[PDB]
């Protein structure tokens, strides 16, 4: 809406999404966080992680679950077939530091806190001790706070 | 028939991987080697 699907399947059930945004400032207030956290993910070792795309393709040919994973990725299926990365230059002081450690440690942090910023955290967890197994819509539960 | 001759008859050896409808990453190594005569001919029962 700011620049210019509403159904979600869960346990084999289709529930339509009727969201609305009657104005515009909450929108970009969210988008700024989205892009901000999107930026701090890429790092030095992303170059090495990029030349590994064709290995992921040949594994997508070699194994089976990789075939489920590769085709929902609307980007990797194109780049490894339409983008190339030449021999990466040597990393400055390559005998002391290590790039992949950073490019993968600064993604665990930025990922857990992601959804709890565009949304909310989980405060309670259903722990039925001796009641029923599952819970239907509208039944009283038993819980302990997170 | 002198403006177009034929010297000798040969054969062909074509290789190919199975078609896209049968393509798995372990079946591209089952090439279908084949042969095809060039400038040969087929006959009826041999007179002899």
């Amino acid at each position: 809406r700011t620049a210019a699907a509403d159904v979600i399947c869960y346990n084999g059930r289709r529930y339509e999404l009727e969201t609305n945004l009657q104005h515009r400032d909450g929108s970009d207030a969210a988008i700024r966080t989205l892009v901000l956290n999107l930026m701090f993910s890429i790092n030095e070792g992303c170059l090495l992680l990029l030349a590994l795309i064709p290995t992921l393709l040949v594994q997508g040919a070699h194994d089976g679950y990789v075939n489920l994973l590769i085709q929902t990725a609307n980007c990797v299926r194109e780049t490894g077939q339409l983008i190339n990365i030449p021999p990466m230059p040597r990393i400055q002081d390559g005998h002391r530091r290590f790039p992949i450690y950073e490019t993968i440690s600064s993604w665990i942090s930025t990922s857990s806190r992601l959804g709890d910023t565009l949304g909310t955290r989980a405060i309670l967890r259903v722990c039925v001790f001796d009641g029923p197994s599952t819970v239907h819509p509208g039944d009283r539960t038993a819980v302990i706070q997170v | 028939l002198m403006g177009d001759m034929a010297e000798r008859t040969t054969a062909i050896l074509v290789s190919s991987a199975p078609d896209a409808g049968a393509a798995t990453a372990t079946t591209r190594n089952m090439r279908i080697y084949d042969g095809a005569l060039y400038h040969g001919l087929i006959m009826m029962a041999y007179q002899a």
